[PDB]
């Protein structure tokens, strides 16, 4: 049936802290799914944050957050993990994990492409 | 007429053997080409009607086989003629051999001419088959018909054609299955009401009709509606879709193929007639020589020592 | 090695037939090299400029030509065996000719094998770069120097049943319609241009060539991201509309298959040539003692080298 994506880990944090976010799927084919994350806050539109693809050795993030974030995949648990490091107040937003069928030549992704979208989780950073 | 000696006769025999081997090669190559034409025609059998225009290929195959066998026989005849003792047993078959070679040449000329003349018949059957395929295009799910859509699309893609005569036929004939069309749609219902006998007719073409060379992305809907796009006019612009009908494209392709085959067959006919002339001259020399064993003695060879009017009366008797 | 006359004749016949097989191998490898070259004729644009894969067909043509020449020389050796008196005139030249043939064939075939075993590795990144370049040049169908980009890309897609490098989706992220044909009066187009950075026009659509004939439904080429945009399409993998596999993938697999077949052909041809040359050299050294007379039954010794190995080292 239709796949469902569930996100968890969202919670209040202090400025400069780190956090863990986990997005989980339901199918057994996750190894081939290409996954990405988006963050949107009031007054701003959906924006790309991090991506992972079939190979697993490819990871791409927005220049504004290059290096500061980390994204990884666990096929055994069919989970996508994102570690927030050196957070800032402006990062406060609602995050959405998205999964899509193999699109394996635009290593960069945009919302126009992804198909399965989770509900998302709200994360707030306080000074 | 012409004179002959032992050296001229033996050189002529050697040349006959060599040209006979060349003719065997020609026969095998024409056999291969005829088989290639047969398979090529069979490939597009589905898009056209089940069976149509399968006479020229079979004639070509039979002609090639006959050419090879006759060339081998004539080579053996030349080998025997090299030795008068061996040829002695061939004395009472020379006239029948000449006759059958003549008939072979006439039938070769006939098939050569047919290779050019017969092209006309294929046109109507090909057009009818294409129309039937277009009709069956929409109903893919029907058993024994799903292959039709794929065949038509592949044919269009690989031949740069579009329908029977362009895109007007595509406009006329529905090509979208009912199930994949929303009947509750207001515009779809209006179109079905406007068109008689129901069915959905919208001026457009399948993607295959599109031309890669078009600078714009190919337009497949509202093509007639000039205002439906930007800086476009169906009357003026042509590169958007291929304009040559698929009937014409297939006809031209097969016509070029058959013309090439006819040229090859004509060359083979020249070779065969030369071989026949050589055989006739050899037989005339062997008749003129007092005895075959007197190869050293001079002889005379001709084409026909009887005047045309005399032959006219002789044939009548 | 003492070679009696009857084994000498049998070895001459074996060398004749082996040379026939070598000539056939040369012919088939030449045909395969020509096939690869003609295939690359309309594929170079999709190869990265830094790539050197097209040099492999060029080398293979020379290797096949040399192999065919060696096969013809073996046929000549068989003819000389048939006519002993025909060998003497072909005695002095035979030695240097065989040496040069061995050197050239070995060098050419080894170079071809090395290229077939090395170049294909780079094909991955070569196609990776080339297809991206072609797609980026897809939009500019009017600018001179790239007009062939659109036609070549569409022909590639249609011929090899593929869409983009890998997949089709983020094709939406590359503009594929020349701005010259955009209507400035469209509010949606203006809004998209303003929203997207760099002014590129990104649309949820694909070019016609991306469609699949197998599709039961007419091909869909717009609003592919929305589930309700059409009566039956959905994000669930549809067999219909566009292809599944990607160009880069299909092209890489096909080119690697061709390279592997050509490498196997090169290896078999190299083994056959080595055997043929070994046999021809043994035949030459054996008949050297006989003086070119086959009927002679002196039992000449056939040795690969003219003299001892240490003699060759000292002569250096």
């Amino acid at each position: 049936s239709q796949v469902q994506l569930q996100e968890s880990g969202g919670g209040l944090v202090q400025a400069g802290g780190s956090l863990r976010l986990s997005c989980a799927a339901s199918t057994r084919t996750t190894s081939r799914y290409t996954v990405g994350w988006f963050c949107q806050a009031p007054g701003k539109e959906r924006e790309f944050v991090a991506a992972v693809h079939w190979s697993g050795g490819s990871t791409w993030y927005a220049d504004s957050v290059k290096g500061r974030f980390t994204i990884s995949r666990d096929n055994a648990k069919n989970t996508v993990y994102l570690q927030m490091n050196s957070l800032k107040q402006e990062d406060t937003a609602v995050y959405y994990c998205a999964a899509a069928e193999p699109r394996r030549y635009s290593y960069y992704m945009r919302p126009d492409e992804y198909n399965y979208w989770g509900q998302g989780t709200q994360v707030t950073v306080s000074s | 007429k012409v004179k002959f000696d032992q050296k001229k006769r033996v050189k002529l025999a050697q040349g006959l053997w060599l040209m006979n081997w060349f003719s065997v090669l020609a026969g095998i190559i024409i056999f291969s080409l005829g088989l290639f034409l047969k398979i090529e025609l069979r490939k597009r059998s589905d898009v056209m009607n089940n069976s149509e225009s399968h006479f020229v290929p079979n004639s070509l195959i039979g002609m090639g086989v006959l050419s090879c066998v006759f060339n081998s026989l004539a080579g053996k005849i030349c080998y025997d003629a090299l030795d008068p003792a061996k040829y002695a047993r061939w004395k009472p078959w020379l006239k029948p051999y000449l006759a059958i070679c003549v008939l072979f040449n006439i039938i070769l000329f006939l098939v050569a001419l047919c290779c050019f003349l017969l092209r006309g018949s294929l046109e109507n059957t090909l057009g009818q088959g294409l129309k039937n395929g277009m009709k069956y295009y929409r109903d893919t799910d029907t058993p024994g018909r799903s292959f039709m859509k794929k065949t038509i699309d592949m044919l269009q893609i690989e031949f740069k054609c579009c329908g029977n005569n362009g895109f007007r036929d595509w406009f006329e004939i529905q090509w979208i299955s009912n199930r994949y069309l929303d009947f509750s749609s207001k515009e779809v219902k209006d179109r079905i009401k406007s068109n008689v006998d129901g069915r959905y007719l919208v001026d457009g073409v399948p993607f295959s009709c599109c031309n890669p060379s078009s600078p714009r992305p190919c337009i497949q809907y509202q093509i007639t509606n000039n205002s439906a796009h930007y800086s476009y006019d169906h009357q003026t612009e042509e590169l958007n879709l291929w304009v040559r009908g698929c009937r014409a494209a297939l006809l031209s392709y097969y016509s070029s193929l058959m013309n090439s085959m006819g040229v090859v067959t004509l060359l083979i006919w020249l070779f065969e007639v030369t071989i026949t002339i050589g055989l006739r001259y050899l037989q005339t020399s062997l008749d003129g020589v007092s005895n075959p064993e007197e190869s050293e003695s001079e002889s005379e060879g001709w084409l026909l020592e009887k005047s045309v009017p005399e032959t006219w009366k002789a044939f009548l008797e | 090695l003492v070679l009696p006359l009857q084994p000498r004749i049998r070895l001459a016949q074996g060398l004749w037939l082996l040379s026939w097989l070598l000539a056939l191998a040369g012919g088939v490898i030449l045909l395969c090299s020509g096939h690869l070259l003609v295939q690359l004729r309309h594929l170079g644009t999709f190869l990265a400029p830094s790539c050197q894969f097209p040099v492999l067909p060029q080398a293979a043509l020379a290797a096949g030509a040399v192999a065919l020449g060696t096969g013809l020389v073996g046929v000549g050796a068989s003819r000389a065996s048939l006519n002993a008196a025909l060998y003497p005139p072909w005695r002095g030249v035979l030695g240097p000719l065989l040496v040069a043939g061995t050197a050239g064939g070995g060098g050419l075939l080894v170079v071809g094998l090395g290229l077939a075993l090395a170049l294909p590795g780079s094909l991955d990144e070569a196609l990776e770069e080339g297809l991206v370049t072609a797609l980026a040049h897809y939009k500019d169908t009017e600018v001179p120097g790239h007009c062939q980009a659109k036609r070549l890309v569409d022909e590639l897609q249609l011929r090899y049943h593929c869409c983009g490098r890998h997949g089709y989706k983020d094709w939406f992220g590359v503009q594929w319609v020349s701005s010259r044909y955009l209507d400035p009066g469209d509010r949606d187009v203006a809004d998209r241009i303003q929203s997207n950075v760099e002014g590129l026009y990104l649309t949820d659509g694909v070019p016609f060539s991306c469609c699949n004939p197998h599709s039961p439904r007419p091909c869909l080429q717009n609003r592919l991201s929305d589930s309700y945009a059409h009566p039956l399409f959905d994000p669930r993998q549809p067999n219909q509309n566009l292809w599944a596999q990607g160009c880069h993938e299909v092209l890489l697999e096909h080119l690697q298959d061709l390279a592997g077949t050509l490498g196997s052909m090169l290896a078999v041809t190299f083994l056959l040539q080595a055997l043929v040359l070994l046999g021809l050299r043994y035949l030459q050294t054996a008949l050297e003692g006989l003086g070119g007379v086959i009927d002679a039954g002196g039992e000449t010794q056939g040795y690969l080298f003219p003299s001892g190995l240490k003699d060759m080292l000292k002569t250096a």
